């Protein structure tokens, strides 16, 4: 029901835009990521109408989340990418319009997309 | 249609229609107290009271006492509002305040248990201070999405129990006193451009929420959503004078038509406003007019002292202010093509020295209700319910505790804040029992 796109390889300092397409009610769109040897962690999430955008401290000011409900798509603009941003990125969704940072509070998940940042 | 109300300017009945919908109302800032308890964020009125003014009913801590008062009256519905910053202390829909959620959920459960219908108002003037400080509040069109996010959460959490929704209580006063006179929070004066920008964002936020409800929640929840619009009434000094009549029409247009023409009318501001106020009144695009119109499942009408007092609340334009609720309802019927009407607020006030023998409140209620019954039976106006205002004495905005509007008296110097039925509570209880005046 959630389909990621936009991953791949990119150079350090570069930009990538991820997107997550739903298949269709309102939902919070979320992004998580899982790096080698580490647990899955929160990246960013956005309320149904876009008024509330929340970012993990590690990406605040470098990543920008947005959405286009006419396209059923949530976007994650990732700028100034770093080596430590390498991970599989998962998009997620939560029906209740409350923007949380906890993976157990999202009941819809995508398949993941690899993002690799070199040096 | 726009302008048709001008025609209005040229005890026969006891019992209301069978199963008429009797209710009573409060607003959160007026009755809740506990203004920063359990993590509640501050509102613009919390800040305004500290700066411009000098526990209240404690409804937040005395839920069971409010429920007992409702049971005594025997209402079929209870209108109350949710304090946005009690639920979302910073206005944005980050983690909800769990104790705030528990309070409103427990209240709704208690009403459902009693088969009392909730009528829930999302916004009764208590904007989270964080939104005012960061954006300028309703001056900023970012408020539209932020308000709709708050509405969305409320529909999801509460809409299986709530079948009647009100977005905004009396947007006229939010804009006019909040930004024109400065008498209400946030207390800005002059800045007429801000007055009409604020009104524009209130209307657009309302429309967005109605379309949200209509598309995403009505199919399963099967409820109704409106907006409470307040007005005065007015009458010409010279009955045959077409200029006095024209000024009466302009007076009603300036207060009620400002908000009702876009929402209940053709989707645009009243034509006369669009010309004289051209330099300050925002313009609806052609797409927006189609989205503003028809965004109310019923007409919610407020007719109370906040639309008459103080004097700067509206322009009389040289005419004669009137409390004739029957004629006001006729104006709505003519202007907005005979909609179903909920009287969402009606009553008057007493000096705070009047404790339980509120004889003038009974006199006003008798006259108002007789006018409603005449509107129904002689004028075929589609009034389906009546909200007595207010359930209990509370904080009355810039008037603080110097006036009382409750059907239940509260001694604000008593720790227990017992809700003592006034004469008007006993009277309204009997009105409900007999579905009207005594037989
Ligand atoms: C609505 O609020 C936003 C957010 O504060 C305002 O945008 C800021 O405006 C100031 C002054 O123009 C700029 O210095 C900031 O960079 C803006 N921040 C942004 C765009 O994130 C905006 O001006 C407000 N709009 C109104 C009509 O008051
Ligand atoms: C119309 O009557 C009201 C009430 O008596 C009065 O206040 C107002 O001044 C009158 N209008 C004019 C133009 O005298």
């Amino acid at each position: 029901q959630l389909v990621e796109s936009g991953g791949g390889l990119v150079q350090a300092g570069g930009s990538l835009r991820l997107s997550c397409a739903a298949s269709q009610s309102p939902y919070v769109g979320g992004w998580f990521r899982q790096a080698p040897g580490k647990e899955r962690e929160f990246v960013a999430a956005i309320s149904w109408s876009g008024g509330t955008k929340l970012y993990a401290d590690s990406v605040k000011g470098r990543f920008t989340i947005s959405r286009d409900n006419a396209k059923n798509t949530v976007y994650l603009q990732m700028n100034t990418l770093k080596r430590e941003d390498t991970a599989v990125y998962y998009c997620a969704a939560r029906r209740i319009n409350e923007v949380l940072t906890t993976a157990p509070d999202y009941d819809f998940w995508g398949q993941g997309t690899q993002v690799t940042v070199s040096s | 249609f726009s302008g048709d109300g001008r025609a209005i300017w040229s005890f026969l009945y006891d019992t209301f229609p069978k199963n008429f919908f009797w209710g009573i109302g409060t607003g959160a800032l007026q009755v809740e107290g506990s203004w920063k308890k359990d993590g509640k964020g501050p509102s613009i009125w919390d800040h305004f009271i500290h700066t411009h003014l000098k526990g209240s009913s404690d409804s937040y801590i005395f839920l069971e006492k409010d429920l007992s008062a409702l049971d005594f009256i025997g209402v079929s519905f209870y209108q109350f509002s949710i304090s946005w910053p009690r639920l979302f202390p910073d206005g944005i829909v980050t983690v909800a305040n769990a104790k705030g959620l528990q309070y409103y959920s427990t209240l709704l459960d208690a009403l459902v248990l009693r088969n009392i219908e909730p009528i829930v108002t999302l916004y009764h003037w208590d904007l989270p201070l964080a939104l005012q400080e960061k954006y300028g509040g309703w001056k900023n069109d970012t408020i539209i999405d932020i308000f709709n996010d708050y509405a969305t959460y409320c529909f999801q959490m509460f809409g299986d129990r709530v079948k009647y929704w009100i977005t905004i209580h009396n947007p006229y006063l939010v804009a006019w006193h909040g930004y024109g006179t400065g008498m209400h929070a946030p207390g800005e004066k002059g800045n007429l451009a801000a007055v009409y920008t604020v009104g524009h964002n209130l209307i657009k936020a309302h429309s967005k929420v109605w379309h949200n409800y209509n598309t995403h929640f009505r199919p399963h929840q099967k409820g109704w959503l409106s907006i409470t619009l307040g007005s005065h009434w007015i009458e010409p000094n010279r009955s045959e004078n077409t200029m006095d009549i024209f000024k009466c029409q302009q007076s009603m247009v300036s207060v009620l038509g400002w908000f009702a023409n876009p929402i209940h009318g053709d989707g645009d501001y009243p034509e006369g406003m669009r010309k004289k106020l051209f330099s300050v009144l925002p313009i609806f695009s052609e797409a927006e007019k189609h989205e503003m119109r028809g965004t109310a499942d019923f007409f919610a009408f407020s007719f109370g002292p906040n639309n008459f007092k103080p004097l700067n609340t509206m322009a009389k334009m040289g005419q004669n202010v009137s409390l004739n609720l029957r004629e006001a309802l006729n104006w709505i019927k003519l202007e907005y093509n005979n909609p179903r009407i909920l009287i969402a607020e009606n009553g008057w006030f007493t000096d705070s020295r009047v404790k339980t023998e509120d004889t003038t409140a009974i006199y006003m209620m008798k006259n108002f209700l007789s006018q409603v019954l005449q509107a129904i039976r002689l004028d075929e106006i589609r009034v389906f319910g009546y909200t007595a205002w207010s359930l209990l004495d509370g904080f009355e905005w810039q008037d603080a505790y110097t006036i009382r509007r409750g059907l239940f008296y509260v001694d604000f110097n008593s720790k227990q804040k017992e809700r003592k039925p006034k004469s008007s509570a006993h009277y309204y209880k009997q009105i409900i029992r007999e579905n009207g005046f005594s037989l």
